[PDB]
RNA sequence: CCAUAUCCGCAGCAGGUCUCCAAGGUGAACAGCCUCUGGCAUGUUGGAACAAUGUAGGUAAGGGAAGUCGGCAAGCCGGA
RNA sequence: CUGGGUCGGGGUUUCGUACGUAGCAGAGCAGCUCCCUCGCUGCGAUCUAUUGAAAGUCAGCCCUCGACACAAGGGUUUGU
């Protein structure tokens, strides 16, 4: 989903500097994999090769 | 236990939903036809009369939301085609749906 | 030293804004802007900031029938600012300047946009009221 | 970050809502959603509309 | 929970996220938007470019985040804030 | 029979072809909108799903003819 | 993974405070007569209390583990 938050901000040199902003985000689930296999690849003059 | 009826209580909101002015309440009919065919095993179905009076009585336009029948398995005595069971439709009156429950009638 | 963040822009050229200062003007129809370069078919619109260029249509003689430079100072249409507000001001109004910049009246009615007054320093001087 | 209330009703705002109005007199007012600017646009007392923060202290509506 | 409001909320919405669910795992929040619909996979790869831009270079810190629902207009944080304001209703 | 099927139009053709009778309500009114007496089964077929381009209808922030041979078409006003 | 469906219950949310009952609220009104014209048949838009109520809420929203049955069966092909 998307929601959206507010931050401040530390740019010097702007007309924004040492204020507050409010912008959109996107949120991401990622629970953690699981390693099950290996594959390891070999380099030949026609590109690569498993 | 091949011959039972119970009661139910059925959405039509969404199963009607999408469609234009001249067809929700015909749809409804299908629906429901499809609904016992699953309930019931059975590719046989009647519905009686009372209960189509109750969907045509807003027009076909604005057709109910919720309403309640009563399903029955019977087993045609005076009829020989190639099924061997029917389903019945039937209609029941209510003021009110709250907290209902499809439950099992015995008789 | 600062940066001007765009903004959305609501007066596209054919239109009658109202002048607030003293000088006589009651209208002023845009005819261009400055600093648009542009694209096929498409029309030259302004903003609040914007510097545009303007005639009269209801006033004094001695005004019409010329050019003059505009600022504007409020607009209807909604905006964005980066603290997360839309804003709007009931009207349409400029005001008439020089070159480089300095008004040619001494008073201003109603409220002035913030987003001007960073950038036009005498203006935000003469008014009352801001933002 | 501030909260600020609505001008037609009294619900509160956090900073990433809402329009803000400025009438040529020199007055701003906040609004929350479309519902309650075109409340007071179209010149409607909130004393009346029943949902409001107002009504129910005038009412002694709640204690 | 920012280092500043200090609520005991969590990043999930009223009602839940729409047309998803709810998240009960460990999460990452990108800037901005992205390419697909709601459910979908997405692969995150790290950046085969050097980064010198300040705009890349700074550093964050959050001080809010809004909960509200976004199945309709929400205007609340959260339950306990909208019965606190209300009151008791007709659960009684 | 006397006409969106017995007449002429090659045809059970959205065409054309002389007359009589003529209720309730609103309203100035044989205007237009709903109904009773009497008549019909949607006008040479049906079911499923709601892509593109179409035909007939509508709505649009801010500006208001800047469009175009040309305010063409649409929209505003509209009764007492 | 015993699973998923139908109904039900909760969460959220849209519009804005339901029928009925009560009212010494109510511009006034003539009938009644215990002339009482606050006693009543009551005539009566509208207002207040029950009432941030009622109604809807996945059909392409969230969660349940509450009730009901249901789910081992079918058809056609494939060889180093
Ligand atoms: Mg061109
Ligand atoms: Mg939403
Ligand atoms: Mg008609
Ligand atoms: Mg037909
Ligand atoms: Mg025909
Ligand atoms: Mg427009
Ligand atoms: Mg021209
Ligand atoms: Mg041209
Ligand atoms: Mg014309």
């Amino acid at each position: 989903g998307m929601t959206h938050i507010v931050r401040e901000v530390d740019r010097p040199g702007s007309k924004v500097n040492k204020k507050e902003v409010v912008e959109a985000v996107t949120i991401v689930e990622t629970p953690p994999m699981v390693v099950v296999g290996i594959v390891g690849y070999v380099e030949t003059p026609r590109g690569l090769r498993t | 236990n091949e011959v039972v009826t119970r009661e139910y209580t059925i959405n039509i909101h969404k199963r009607i939903h999408g469609v234009g002015f001249k067809k929700r309440a015909p749809r409804a009919l299908k629906e429901i036809r499809k609904f016992a065919m699953k309930e019931m095993g059975t590719p046989d179905v009647r519905i009686d009369t009372r209960l189509n009076k109750a969907v045509w009585a807003k027009g076909i336009r604005n057709v109910p939301y919720r309403i309640r029948v009563r399903l029955s398995r019977k087993r045609n005595e005076d009829e020989d085609s190639p099924n061997k069971l029917y389903t019945l439709v039937t209609y029941v009156p209510v003021t009110t749906f709250k907290n209902l429950q499809t439950v099992n009638v015995d008789e | 030293s600062g940066a001007k963040f765009r903004i959305s822009l609501g007066l596209p050229v054919g239109a009658v804004i109202n002048c607030a200062d003293n000088t006589g003007a009651k209208n002023l129809y845009i005819i261009s802007v400055k600093g648009i370069k542009g694209r096929l078919n498409r029309l030259p619109a302004a903003g609040v900031g914007d510097m545009v260029m303007a005639t009269v249509k209801k006033g004094k003689p001695e005004l019409r029938k010329k050019v003059h430079p505009a600022v504007v100072i409020r607009q209807r249409k909604s905006y964005r600012r980066k603290d997360g507000v839309f804003l709007y001001f009931e009207d349409n109004a400029g005001v008439i300047v020089n070159n480089k910049g300095e008004m040619k009246g001494s008073a201003i009615t109603g409220p002035v946009a913030k987003e001007c007054a960073d950038l036009w320093p005498r203006i935000a001087s003469n008014a009352g009221s801001i933002a | 970050m501030k909260v600020e209330l609505c001008s037609f009703s009294g619900y509160k705002i956090y900073p990433g809502h809402g329009r803000r109005y400025a009438r040529t007199d020199g007055k701003v007012f906040q609004f929350l959603n479309a519902k309650c600017e075109s409340a007071f646009l179209s010149k409607r007392n909130p004393r009346q509309i029943n949902w409001t923060v107002l009504y129910r202290r005038k009412h002694k509506k709640g204690q | 929970s920012t280092d500043y409001d200090l609520s005991d909320k969590s990043i999930n919405p009223l009602g839940g996220f729409v047309h998803y669910g709810e998240v009960t795992n460990d999460f990452v929040m990108l800037k901005g938007c992205v390419v697909g619909t709601k459910k979908r996979v997405l692969t995150l790869r790290k950046s085969l470019l050097v980064q010198t831009k300040r705009r890349a270079l700074e550093k964050i810190d959050l001080k809010f985040i809004d909960t509200t629902s976004k199945f309709g207009h929400g205007r609340f944080q959260t339950v306990e804030e909208k019965k606190a304001f209300m009151g008791p209703l007709k659960k009684d």
